[PDB]
């Protein structure tokens, strides 16, 4: 995808993530398990939402056939009038095809940019608190409890709360 | 130690619902929407509860002129859409044309609802024939007939006189009306039905100033007749008149029709027959019932209808590219 | 705590809006409008050159001299033509104009007409040339006629046959009217023309055309029951229209050289004269703006917008406005 | 936003940057302020610029309505003909509303991605001789004066010039 | 100084450029034309078949027989024909082709003709049949006709009424072509047909006509003042057209039996034949590409790109080039 | 462009690398090279035919002019049909250009996105194993050879048989 997320450093998606589009998946000492983002999902409910809705109402107005007859001595116009309702009917299915081709596109690139900026918005949260795994996870360089999981999917993480913890974690690990 | 994770992903599923983009056809996806209604019941249905005019075997001029084999359109209750099939066997049963014919059924595709009203009656006709103009091109059970709603009048004792006819609509709605002329097979015809041999049909209203003139003319035979019908019509308004004269070849009014109710109609074209149901959505193919808003079943729909588009497959991504 | 460099964007207080296809009325720093919505509600010259505005006068009204149209017996160039829904003067004796449309649409792309007189009226000698009038045409209470055409009548009990001839000398082509009368009875057929049975016979390179008329009893329009039947013709350069009849002939006095061509249009409106200028005319009023598209009218003339059936179209220019 | 820059990581809008659309906020010993970003913001004027005439132009040929009339007896062209003119207006008018919407779309995304580009232009200017603060700002290991903050606007900044002292200070911070 | 390893993209040095909405001239790595620029300027056979290329001739010189356009009396199967936008050799003798237009149209969806003889020139016994010339319509220096039709004389002062019947034997549809003499005045239609009131009346299952001859005073085209008019009729297998005349009567003797009917079309050029072949022609010449779009003229026929009125239609395929 | 690698923070490209769209430039010790990468630009490939292919298809269904005639009392007609004709050519000489626009920088920004998928995925391999340099390169704590530069290429990388060595190199450089 545009956004190297889905099947990018994200390799695949979870199953057992039901509840929404986009999420989290927690690992600490009180257990693990997923938990959908609600705001991000939310959001892009709403986005595809008005999307499909702005497509068939751009189709509101789109060209309806209308029949009409004429004698044998007119078949100039009664091939006029075919070529004019055929084209018609052509430019609104090329219509039609090509925005639902164009959006499609545009909603999957929708997704990949979702969910690359949830990553970020975790990775800017916890800067170097935390080790970036290149795999969609972080490896805390302290401990997180389940009130630390919430403040990071809400969006509260306290990076000075932890920030000792991590220094004294980091300098051990580099230190050998 | 290994420290606490969290992760960060993304919905999949077991969809196989798939969607094409510009750059990559065939893209599972977990959620998608169909927005391409590709059904219909194959029949011919009520219209809001409003029964369409279904003419079977007859067509649009076969009804109005009074094809004797139409009676079962002698009165029709008010409609929906017309139905007519593409090539009715039951039409001018006497050989002609039909003048303005399309432009008459355009005008129908704006009418609901005829109401049958004779203007001149069939027995006013003291001074002509009025019984004899009936052929063996229009047999009704068996005996030779004619359109029933006109008069082919003839010669009454070796006279045919000069005919000054009129009639005030004095109705409240406009008045289709109908007349006729014949073409004759040549000069021995024209005496042995109408005497005189240089005739004319003149009518007139406020906007009508028509004067017909038959063409004698060695013709193949057609329904067994080389004679021709030539049917011409007009719209007499509320409180106009239209005014005949003629001396000869002069198929007179009988019956015409005023317009009871106008609105939303057409002209559908379908060898289809009546289905006992009810629909919003009619096309010539059959009835639709979809919340789509977008059908490839006809272009030419009536009703509450979805978007016609030629695509065979229109699926809008909602959700996802879906992991395997 | 060490210096700091921050990246940001610019806000300010727009409330300008746009849409999008995902979300409706976002609020942007800058945007730009681009269909213009306001007309003056006038009728203006385009590019200095002033309109034929028809008023009461319907076009065949205009071009066959109805006595009610006296304003527009002389008309300098004009630019587009407007002409009401349904004028009221019109075809004031009854009747009809053949290929009517077909000659409106000739016109809308005419610019300048000069009247010429291609058969005097008083070159009758053998025909009642003054008595062809009607209360159906009324000019200030008198029984009246078309001013551009003649309703010639029998003198002295006679109707001889006319044979007329005009060859077109300009270098330009001409509008010709003539008509032909359909009267009530045989007894008003013998009362004008002696004649019973009568015919009129016209033709040039192109035209071969011989009109009957058509005795009969008709609805009274205007007070009458007989009708006018006009037809026209394009007499091209160096080519000659001949004109033969025994009766019922309403027989060209004055036609219409064409001397400028151009693009042009018969306009439908109810409005009349406002005295301005524009470089765009609708319908409804004239446009003066540098946008790209309008919704006034689809049918303009002049150096217009683009019309679309928006009532709104606002490009983004700008970023999201933070509020 | 596509790009997670406007409205996303970066909050919202500077009020007090008015001279231009992205830019930087400095703070050091000898003060603060607001600099415009003078290349990307005449990138954006270019680029917004050429997308508004590009559209108006595509709309240069578009379909002109033309009064036709018809009398009693030619309602069937006449419908033809109104429904050909109603049909090629209905078709420019989609034309035009939709690509002022996909267009408007496209605007927004194309500013967030140059601030997000701007952005990266700094962090991987100043590497690991600032600290990402995750608001948009980064709080430099070494002193940067103006001329040093210029340095980074103007895409010159040369990072061995200070890394030695960053690394000190980020020792000293380690510790 | 430690290992590296850098990502990268291509560069070359290619120059073609290509425009996006927010920039123009963007020079790319790499990218493809799609638009057909070019054509040979001559007119070609399609797919190894010879079009019908008229010349000076026009559709109704060639049907009817124009004595000029003896080139096209029998032709072979066509792809398409060429006519030229004012031939010179049309109607010899001036006049009218009834409904021209929607016989061209009809000719649109034929690629052959047979010619039959459906009124031998010899069977007419009571009239003059090998009198019917005029100077109008010279061949080799002298008065000549229309070759598939006959312009029937009086024969010693005597026009007797014609009855005559052609029945389509054939499988296949017939076109069949006649005419009525509108002479300059009453002693030529004595002159001409003896009978001073006259008709043709013509009749299939679906045709019911008669004409009658409109005697008048005409500009002179081509040095006459009387005019023919000409009409047709398509005669369906099985049925029969039956003629009956007492003067004015231009008979037919050759009818157009529709052998093959097919994708055609009529191509206003004045090019002529180029000795070629080709799979598209367009009236300003053929098209030999691959590109899916030309911008050379809209109306070809065969297999063709489609239609746009660019100049440039490039799409990227490479990525920006970097200078 | 959109995603800030073609011609960001990647100044210029490569005319030494001619077998492909994107690829690597490596240094070590057995010797420096260009070596494209075969997934992205063969992926690249693939999309950029698929949409010249769905362009030209979507063109399939465009309006042919036929030629018609009438005569001089048909001038409102003719006028219709010519009309009628030069609009549908106008609007689908309309739907080919700007698509082409639209699709043209569309094909740049995807180009502009694939070189940046690739560098994130060569940077979350080697993780802190490799310093950013700021302009496309990584400069490796450890030494990597031919082999370790093609599981570099290949997305092999296996960060743990070089995490000490680079752990030593940091810390040696940090420590100064
Ligand atoms: C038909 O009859 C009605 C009355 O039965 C006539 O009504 C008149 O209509 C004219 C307009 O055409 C009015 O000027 C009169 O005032 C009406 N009179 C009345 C008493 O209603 C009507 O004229 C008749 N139609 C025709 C064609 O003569
Ligand atoms: C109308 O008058 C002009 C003369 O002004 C005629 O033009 C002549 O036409 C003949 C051809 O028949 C030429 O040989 C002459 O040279 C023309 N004369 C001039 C002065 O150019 C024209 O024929 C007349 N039209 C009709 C229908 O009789
Ligand atoms: C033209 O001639 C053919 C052949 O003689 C006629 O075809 C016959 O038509 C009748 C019915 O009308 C059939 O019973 C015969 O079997 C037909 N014969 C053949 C050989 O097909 C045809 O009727 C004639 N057309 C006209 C108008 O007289
Ligand atoms: C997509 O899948 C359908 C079957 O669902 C198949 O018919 C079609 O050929 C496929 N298209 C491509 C481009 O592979
Ligand atoms: C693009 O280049 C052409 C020459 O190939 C030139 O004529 C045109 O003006 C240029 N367009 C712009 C916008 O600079
Ligand atoms: C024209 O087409 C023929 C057959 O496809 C081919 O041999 C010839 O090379 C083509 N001409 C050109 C100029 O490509």
């Amino acid at each position: 995808g545009l956004f190297g997320a889905i099947a990018g450093f994200i390799e695949g998606g979870w199953q057992g993530m039901v509840d929404g589009w986009y999420g989290y998946h927690h690992s600490n000492e009180q257990g693990s398990g997923y938990a959908a983002d609600k705001e991000s999902t939310q959001k892009a409910i709403d986005g595809v939402t008005n999307k499909v809705n702005s497509i068939i109402d751009k189709m509101n107005t789109q060209f309806e056939a209308v029949g009409r007859e004429f004698n044998n001595l007119e078949r100039r116009i009664e091939n006029l009038n075919k070529k004019m309702e055929d084209g018609f009917l052509d430019v609104w299915t090329y219509n039609a095809e090509l925005l639902v081709l164009m959006e499609n596109e545009r909603t999957l690139d929708f997704h990949d940019s979702n969910v690359k900026n949830l990553y970020d918005k975790v990775r800017l949260q916890l800067r170097d608190n935390a080790k970036e795994l290149g795999n969609g996870c972080f490896e805390f360089y302290h401990k997180c409890d389940n009130e630390c999981m919430e403040s990071v999917r809400n969006g509260t993480y306290d990076y000075p709360q932890y920030s000792e913890e991590a220094r004294l974690k980091r300098e051990e690990i580099s230190s050998g | 130690d290994p420290g606490d994770q969290i992760c960060i992903g993304y919905h999949a599923n077991n969809s196989t619902e798939q969607v094409d983009t510009i750059m990559e056809k065939n893209v599972t996806v977990t959620h998608a929407q169909d927005i391409l209604e590709k059904k219909h019941n194959g029949k011919l249905c009520d219209l809001d509860g409003v029964k369409p005019l279904i003419l079977r075997d007859c067509s649009v001029a076969g009804w109005l002129l009074g094809n004797p084999m139409c009676d079962e359109f002698i009165n029709v209750p008010e409609w929906s859409y017309i139905v007519e099939k593409a090539n009715p066997v039951n039409d001018l049963c006497y050989p002609g044309d039909f003048n303005d014919y399309e432009e008459l059924k355009h005008l129908l595709s704006r009418i609901n609802h005829f109401e049958k009203i004779q203007i001149i009656p069939k027995s006013s006709w003291s001074s002509h024939e009025a019984s004899l103009g009936v052929s063996s091109a229009c047999p009704y059970q068996g005996k030779s007939s004619f359109f029933r709603n006109v008069v082919w009048l003839i010669k009454k004792n070796s006279t045919y006189p000069t005919i000054k006819r009129s009639y005030n609509n004095t109705n409240q709605e406009d008045l289709l009306v109908l007349w006729g002329i014949h073409h004759p097979n040549d000069a021995a015809e024209q005496t042995k039905l109408y005497q005189n041999p240089t005739t004319y049909i003149s009518v007139g209203t406020s906007t009508l100033n028509q004067r017909l003139v038959p063409r004698i003319a060695t013709r193949s035979k057609v329904n067994g007749q080389s004679g021709r019908m030539e049917f011409f019509w007009t719209i007499l308004k509320p409180n106009d008149a239209i005014n005949f004269e003629s001396n000869g070849n002069f198929i007179a009014p009988e019956y015409a029709y005023k317009i009871v109710k106008k609105g939303d109609s057409t002209i559908m074209k379908s060898e289809l027959e009546y289905g006992n149901c009810n629909t919003k959505c009619q096309t010539p193919m059959g009835a639709i019932n979809s919340s789509m808003p977008f059908h490839n079943i006809h272009p030419l729909t009536i009703g509450e209808c979805p978007k016609y588009v030629k695509s065979n497959r229109l699926v809008l991504a909602t959700g996802l590219r879906n992991s395997p």
